[PDB]
């Protein structure tokens, strides 16, 4: 019964990132904390430089992953790296072959790291079409959900 | 001579070199306590990518450093 | 025959940004946090689009009394602009709750890396009260009735929130309950 729960500004940031690629796939990285066995909390992402096309994305600068966490640091985001997202425009959620790849490699060093897929095409007012998966190699689906009393009158105030 | 290797992650794993290691090597030292392929890992230390030609004298890599690992990054 | 900027639209995502920088900084009641604001601001229309935050200190009981990381604004934009051509840096935020006897000062540091007049906008994080819980002003020099001398003041905005197709869709999204 495990949960990745993500936050606000993560869900904001991962759908404008993936309808700004269109028609080109984009990814990045998600920060974040294992609060314990069932619960993963999505505070945080960030894109890195990167080349896409139709069907595929792979990040270009390494330095700039590093350097990005520092300066999150100076800032009061402490959390790490949870697990990375990217997109599936157009042919919805689900880990590819080269994801798996990408996803192992992240497990290895966490074994509760997280991939997350959105489409960006189907994503509509009132669906939105995004999904949360790990390993063990086939690989299995995680119950998204989202958490604040501060975020929500914010929210409230478009419309 | 112990050096540290910290990921994005958090979880930091300790190494023990010598200052006479290529770069090419140091990753395939990381593989052997972690699983990861070479040609996934990318070396960062000093804001600089290392390159697999040159070795830890090229780098002035001394003892206890701390080098950072970022991951190849690929979807489709 | 008027000025040229007349309004400022501020996508959501910028008003969480400021919310949760507040909340990670754990900044004190009476403390606030400062950032950079980035969008396009040609048009009439000033559009704030996205922000990061920046380090910041200051002294609770002076005003003169501030440090604004300058090497960090300089490192950070740069990121950014390698993500993102088009969200170009245009001002600054703080957390509020309404203007500070520092924030010209401040303010006239940020022309440095704005190609316009700076845009200040103060989100309100504490909410307190209907109507937005944003204020932007660009500072200008007006010649007072003196009338030679002149006198450096903020100039009031009116502010709207609007959000791209993206946004409206996360936002609805999370308004489910
Ligand atoms: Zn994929």
């Amino acid at each position: 019964k495990e949960t990745v729960y993500i936050s606000s500004i993560a869900l904001l940031k991962m759908l404008k990132h993936g309808r700004a690629g269109v028609p080109m796939e984009v990814m990045g990285l998600m920060l974040g904390e294992f609060v314990d066995d069932y619960t993963v909390n999505v505070v945080d992402v960030f894109a890195m430089p990167q080349s896409g096309t139709g069907v595929s994305v792979e990040a270009v600068d390494d330095v700039f992953q590093a350097k990005m966490m520092d300066m999150l640091k100076q800032t009061g985001r402490d959390q790490m790296v949870v697990g990375w997202y990217h997109s599936h425009p157009g042919f919805g959620c689900w880990l590819s072959s080269v994801d798996v790849n990408t996803q192992k490699s992240f497990e290895q060093l966490n074994s509760r790291a997280v991939a997350v897929v959105v489409d960006p095409i189907q994503s509509v007012k009132g669906k939105v079409v995004i999904d949360a998966f790990r390993l063990i190699r086939h690989y299995y689906s995680l119950n998204i959900d989202y958490h604040t009393a501060k975020e929500t009158k914010m929210l409230m105030n478009l419309h | 001579m112990q050096i540290f290797v910290k990921t994005l992650t958090g979880k930091t794993i300790t190494l023990e070199v010598e200052s006479s290691d290529t770069i090419d090597n140091v990753k395939s030292k990381i593989q052997d306590k972690e699983g990861i392929p070479p040609d996934q890992q990318r070396l960062i230390f000093a804001g600089k990518q290392l390159e697999d030609g040159r070795t830890l004298s090229d780098y002035n890599i001394q003892k206890e450093s701390t080098l950072h690992l970022v991951l190849r990054l690929r979807g489709g | 025959m008027s000025l040229q900027h007349e309004k400022v639209t501020i996508a959501p995502l910028v008003l969480l940004s400021a919310l949760d920088h507040y909340e990670r900084t754990q900044t004190k009641e009476n403390k606030r946090c400062v950032g950079v604001i980035l969008g396009d601001a040609n048009s009439s229309t000033i559009r704030v689009t996205n922000s990061f935050a920046l380090p910041f200190e200051e002294d609770e009981k002076n005003s003169d009394v501030w440090f604004l990381d300058h090497n960090y604004i300089e490192n950070m934009n740069e990121m950014c602009k390698k993500i993102n051509a088009k969200e170009k840096l245009i001002g600054w935020y703080h957390s509020g709750p309404k203007l500070r006897a520092s924030d010209l000062k401040i303010n006239e540091l940020f022309k440095k890396y704005t190609q316009n007049n700076p845009l200040l906008l103060i989100v309100d994080v504490k909410q307190q009260g209907v109507g937005l819980p944003t204020d932007a002003y660009v500072a200008i020099e007006q010649v007072k009735d003196d009338g030679t001398s002149t006198e450096k003041t903020f100039l009031h905005l009116p502010c709207t929130i609007e959000a791209e197709e993206a946004e409206e869709i996360g936002v609805e999204h999370l308004l489910r309950d």
